[PDB]
């Protein structure tokens, strides 16, 4: 039988079928309901849309993601939204195919005992499995040492391991991700008249980021060449015709990455974590773990990105140390990858955990055959 | 870096030229370039060369003329 | 019209010289595309004047009053309202609504109405939209030839649609609840 | 010398002496032109009346208001506003006296700028500085910590501050107040039949929601005491001599303030923006935070609104917190007061920008020497 693979991320969704070089279905993890009266009859309208169709008429609707920071606050939703992935875009049987997920490390338990209850008593599916995103991104890379520093739409975590294994007490997490980013140019936006308030906007801020934010080499010197000339504006269409133009705030959005405090977390940029996360390993493996940092997920897709990377850590770490940034083309998709991978696998076979296991062990069964 | 973050976001720079001769040193050790005392460039939102007055959700339900 | 009729000597201070001059309003006006210059044109040569027969035997001719008696749904100014025309109200109506739709409006101007028939007044609706508009979107204006009675062919339509059977007021309904009922039922 | 404190809100400027209890001078914020033909010579009418005598003769006038959400969109019609109040009533000379300005929070920059730029070259003012009208309603108050929510004319905002620091990551700002009321009002009165389309009939329902509306504590069971009986009907007697009366509409139109979605606006209530912006700061002060909320602004005068205030935010605090609503009497001047107060301070006397300081870093200079 064909295994099922579905990274459902906070931002994004996507699905596919294993033994596959990419996902076949990617649509948005947002529910959508009216927020007018209806008035005319016989068309009809559905209580509810989720992903593409929700983004289509966002006019008329308020669009609530059921994932946050990484853990499922609406259940409702996310089986609504899982029977889309299953039935609408898939086409596919639960019954017949084992479906593998994933999950961001060190989540409340409680969210992957639910998931587990869920998929094995609503879907019936007959086998799954939990994996952390890191691992896979780094199966995807066709590599077993390394750290994994996989930034999504709304977490960031780092995870290193060393030929094969892993070390847990140096995970790090924070979040802070493109969700916080889209947020904080929304709050921006407002220094130069243009004003969003309402969930549909948030949509079109974050084609904005998507499309025209870039991360700096030298901040201090990136905000005088703006401040200096207009080399740096660009222009973008708003969906009603109407031109927006941005400065400087192409590069402030992102930020925020290496200097949380612009939102008020007291929290360490990103590559002091990585900084941190790499000097809380053993010393005879940090060689190896400067030497192949993998990079994945979307809001590693800022161009420059690797390049800053590459710079601050230089400066953190020793001299003598080599450091060399990995930022395949295709890293979006790195965590679906790796899952495609994994389930693909013949000695992962004995991994599974079957309907007969969750029935007699539980939804507990999540916390032993699952890292 | 650390000494042009403090000079945009707090001042440190104001005097531009004429500081305590105790912050000059250290500031002209950091950069040699003895550039800090221009002062640093700060961006003027007053001649909006690309002003896009935008009516948006919100802005629409109330306007003039 | 009335109160500009008499600018040529010609009265009329009764109903029934009310609706002959309404009957004159339906059968001789129109909406210019650019009113100073249709101004200037009637002041320059006699092209634009007509004639009328009124019902007992008399004569009249009108020149400029063909056009500037619509205006007044363009400039409300003219009859000393201080309310804006109808396209800058049908403007501000779009900018009302949110900014995923502001598209699908633009592209469906539907008019219905006696008052919506003058010769050209669609034309000048679309240039004044697009006047307002942003340069991108297009303006579309839709002015189907029965809109006389665009209403009633609604009505029509929704009164025979099987899902409508269902969101009537019946008099059982009528009795408990009263007079108040028609508030909470219809729109 | 002395002061001018200049609170140039959207529905009313204040304005006065330094170091004085009240404000000297208050009117309506309007310019109006006339709208018919004048057949009479000999009179020499002028072209614009600005303040009380615009209200006067209103029946003759279109009024605009030159500040709108808190923001400023008739350049030359504020300029008159200006010069009208320091010239025809205050009598004092600009040019010797320094002004101090208040803003809304999370305004556009580049309406501080031209703030700046017409007091340094307009009216030559010998030093000029912007506050944030939310910190000066604390300073009033004579008080050091505790979130205010301000509600004027065009914007309603929050700020939180603690020992005297602020959090910007926590400011809310709601672009719904009493114009808004005043429309949703005249929508309303359209029910009974009374019908008001003119600027000058706008000033009449403005009228009568000030002397009519009071918030409903329960509103259900407000709006079932309404339609059961006639104790709640008032009247009010129109400046021709006809009289008019209003039945549930008396708290319907200030119920929008608790629940936007009547004017069709998506965002929440104020108690929910209250307390979501307490709870976006550090958990160690949200006790200070909810004992000490304090309301101004003209949109709070309405009877009976603390009240709902505090059996609103009661309901979404732990049971454990104590909620105390702070209503002085004034409140409609606590900004100016909290003016007054600040620029009579010697310690506040270096914070002024002057003429030497504004021609040597041109209009931008507003943006670091206040907040
Ligand atoms: N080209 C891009 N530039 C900047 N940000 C991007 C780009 N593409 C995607 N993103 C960001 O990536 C986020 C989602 O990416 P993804 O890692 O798939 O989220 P998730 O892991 O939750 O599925 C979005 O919120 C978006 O802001
Ligand atoms: N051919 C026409 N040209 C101009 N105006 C017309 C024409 N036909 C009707 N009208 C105007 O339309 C008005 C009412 O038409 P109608 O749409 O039937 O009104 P209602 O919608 O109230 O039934 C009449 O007063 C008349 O002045
Ligand atoms: N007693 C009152 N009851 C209800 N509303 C009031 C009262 N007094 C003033 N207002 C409202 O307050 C608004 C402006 O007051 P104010 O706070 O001075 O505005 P601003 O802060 O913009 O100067 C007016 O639009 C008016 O509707
Ligand atoms: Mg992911
Ligand atoms: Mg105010």
């Amino acid at each position: 039988t064909t295994a099922l693979v579905c990274d459902n991320g906070s931002g994004l969704v996507k699905a596919g079928f294993a033994g596959d070089d990419a996902p076949r279905a990617v649509f948005p993890s947002i529910v959508g309901r009216p927020r007018h009266q209806g008035v005319m009859v016989g068309m009809g309208q559905k209580d509810s849309y989720v992903g593409d169709e929700a983004q289509s008429k966002r006019g008329i609707l308020t669009l609530k993601y059921p994932i946050e920071h990484g853990i499922i606050t609406n259940w409702d939703d996310m089986e609504k939204i899982w029977h889309h992935t299953f039935y609408n875009e898939l086409r596919v049987a639960p019954e017949e195919h084992p479906t593998l997920l994933t999950e961001a490390p060190l989540n409340p338990k409680a969210n992957r005992e639910k998931m587990t209850q869920i998929m094995f008593e609503t879907f019936n599916v007959p086998a799954m499995y939990v994996a952390i995103q890191a691992v896979l991104s780094l199966y995807a890379s066709g590599r077993t040492t390394g750290i994994v520093l996989d930034s999504g739409d709304g977490v960031t975590h780092n995870v290193p391991i060393y030929e094969g294994y892993a070390l847990p007490h140096a995970i790090m997490r924070l979040d802070l991700a493109g969700r916080d980013l889209t947020d904080y140019l929304m709050k921006i936006l407002t220094e130069r008249g243009y004003s969003f308030v309402t969930t549909a906007e948030r949509e079109i801020v974050r084609d904005i980021k998507e499309k025209l934010c870039y991360v700096a080499l030298d901040f201090e010197n990136e905000m005088a060449t703006a401040a200096s000339s207009s080399s740096l504006e660009k222009s973008y269409e708003l969906p009603d015709g109407q031109v927006i133009t941005i400065g400087n705030e192409r590069f402030r959005c992102p930020e925020t990455l290496f200097q949380p405090s612009f939102i008020g977390m007291e929290s360490a940029g990103i590559h002091e974590t990585t900084y941190n996360s790499i000097m809380k390993c053993d010393i005879d493996i940090r060689k190896d773990l400067y030497a192949n940092n993998v990079m994945s997920g979307g809001t590693t897709m800022y161009p420059g990105i690797a390049d800053r990377m590459q710079k601050e850590i230089t400066a953190l770490a020793p001299s003598t140390m080599k450091i060399k940034i990995i930022a395949p083309p295709e890293r979006k998709y790195s965590v679906w990858i790796g899952g495609s991978i994994l389930a693909s696998l013949s000695t992962f076979q004995q991994m599974w955990i079957t309907k007969q296991e969750y029935d007699e062990a539980g939804p507990s069964i999540v916390h032993r055959k699952c890292f | 870096e650390i000494a042009l973050q403090f000079a945009r976001e707090a001042g440190l720079t104001r005097l531009k030229g004429e500081t305590d001769y105790v912050l000059s040193n250290v500031l002209d050790g950091l950069i040699g370039d003895g550039s800090w005392r221009a002062g640093p460039a700060y961006e003027s939102y007053l001649n909006k060369p690309g002003v896009d007055r935008v009516i948006t959700t919100v802005d629409g339900l109330h306007m003039q003329r």
